[PDB]
């Protein structure tokens, strides 16, 4: 024994004398774990940076359209209703604040942003358009719904925007992340681990220099390592779901709700005999599709897996001149952390 | 299910003409006769934009209103019985490609494609 880069060892196969100790070989079996951390996590750095970048757009990208919305709202009635200001500018507020906390996860329901924005616009229609000149509001506010005032105009904004808030209301591309994440991670078995240190450190221990194990070896290796990471595969294909969702808006409806909201002109075709009873009565779609194209041809990142690190360590695919785990030849002869991977990719949620 | 549907889309020469006929289906067939209704267009690698437009009637009359790039040659009807709105095109050009939609203030059509082209 040069430079290195009896018996009772535990991994090595001493064919007769050896150049390492136990210790020695504890050393290469540790080193064997960060190369093989080091190796998927090389093989799974592309794909992760991919999905965390769009999964930081893709967030990014529907509270400016709510905000958009609203200052155009806002600004509708400040222009076409100015008598019906400042509390238009307050319950619409209300109203477009209920639609960013609907779309982010909150618990909201959607019947009561249009019935609260119509039992609070109902009293200053009264009030201020309709018999112009406080304590009578609460009647208007019931009057407004016993009464229909404003007939199916309400239903008709509660299904537009309902449809349109539930399908907006990034689990998938998170839950990607997560896997992915995963896989880096994932513990082998102990033989495997032993396998690992004979296929890429026991040839030291016999003496050899540049000796390189063989392709087929590691390939015997390797699918013995992998195989229930190989499982994962048909999961990870059924990305096919993704590319179904992306069957796909949310800023023509909420723009297009004043329209809506002013065709107002309803209730006033009705003044004159509704004021007596109430007396009486008181580039988008475009980063999908760049998802979805550079998403495909990862589509075999499991079942390519195995060939990733033994292509990316240094074998001797030929099968010639090669460490078989034991001996220098000259032509080479012969669970539950991945079942919750199984079972998270549950999203294939993906019942478009 | 509350449909706008479209037809009459396809293949013309240049100055020829077509007729497009977006009919109301779903129980909007109530408020239809109360709803203006609007046609667009999309050009290829284009926004949309308003066509025509028809209000409701009073039963005598409908206000038309028509995008300057149409004038004179693009006609809005609008049959309360049938729940239909019609768009006479005529005199097409090829600035007249793209795809036509019908809508509502509450329901878009899901469009039919217009191609003018020798
Ligand atoms: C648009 O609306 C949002 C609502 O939060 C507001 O913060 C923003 O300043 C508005 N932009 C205006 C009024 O120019």
């Amino acid at each position: 024994c040069h430079q290195v880069r009896g018996s009772d060892l535990q991994v090595c196969l001493p064919k007769g004398p050896t150049c390492c100790s136990r210790k020695m070989e504890e050393k290469y079996q540790l080193t064997a774990r960060l190369n093989m951390e080091q190796l998927l996590q090389s093989a799974s750095m592309e794909l992760k940076f991919l999905i965390i970048q769009n999964a930081a757009v893709f967030q990014e990208a529907f509270e400016i359209v709510v905000r958009h919305a609203k200052n155009y709202t806002n600004a509708m009635f400040k222009n076409n209703y100015p008598s019906l200001t400042p509390q238009a500018f307050e319950f619409v507020g209300e109203f477009f604040t209920d639609v960013s906390l609907y779309i982010l996860g909150s618990d909201i329901n959607v019947d009561d942003m249009v019935n609260e924005l119509f039992d609070s616009l109902f009293p200053v229609i009264y009030t201020q358009l309709m018999n112009p000149g406080l304590d009578i509001n609460e009647c208007l506010r019931g009057a407004r719904r016993d009464l229909k005032v404003f007939g199916n105009f309400p239903k008709l904004i509660m299904t537009q925007v309902s449809k349109s808030l539930q399908v907006t209301r990034l689990q998938a591309l998170n839950l990607g992340i997560e896997v992915i994440n995963t896989t880096d991670h994932l513990k082998f078995s102990k033989d495997c681990g032993r396998m690992l240190t004979r296929m890429w450190y026991c040839s030291y221990c016999q003496g050899l220099m540049m000796v390189k194990p063989c392709g087929g070896y590691c390939n015997v290796v390797m699918q013995g390592c992998m195989a229930g990471v190989v499982e994962i595969d048909k999961y990870w294909r059924e990305i096919l779901s993704l590319e179904e969702l992306v069957g796909m808006d949310m800023e023509n409806v909420l723009l297009g709700l004043f329209s809506t909201i002013h065709d107002i002109q309803y209730v006033q075709k009705n003044a004159g005999k509704l004021t007596t009873t109430i007396g009486k009565l008181c580039t988008l779609s475009s980063r999908r599709r760049e998802l979805i194209q550079k998403l495909k041809s990862f589509i075999s990142f499991y079942s390519a897996l195995p060939g990733y690190i033994c292509s990316h360590s240094p074998v001797a695919e030929n099968d010639t001149l090669c460490w078989n785990g034991q001996e220098l030849v000259e032509r080479y002869s012969q669970e539950p952390v991945v079942s919750q991977i199984i079972d998270k990719l549950h999203i294939n949620l993906l019942t478009s | 299910d509350v449909q706008l549907v479209e037809s009459g889309g396809g293949l013309v020469q240049p100055g020829g003409s077509l007729r497009l006929s977006c009919v109301a289906s779903g129980s909007f067939r109530s408020v239809f006769s109360s709803s203006t209704m609007e046609w667009y267009r999309q050009p290829p690698g284009k926004k949309r934009e308003l066509v025509a437009r028809i209000a409701p009637g009073d039963g005598t009359n409908y206000g038309a209103l028509y995008a300057d790039s149409v004038k004179g040659r693009f006609t809005i009807s609008r049959d309360d019985a049938k729940k239909t709105v019609d768009l006479q095109m005529n005199s097409l050009k090829p600035e007249d490609t793209g795809v036509y939609f019908c809508a509502s203030g509450v329901a878009w059509g899901q469009g039919t494609l217009v191609t003018v082209s020798s």
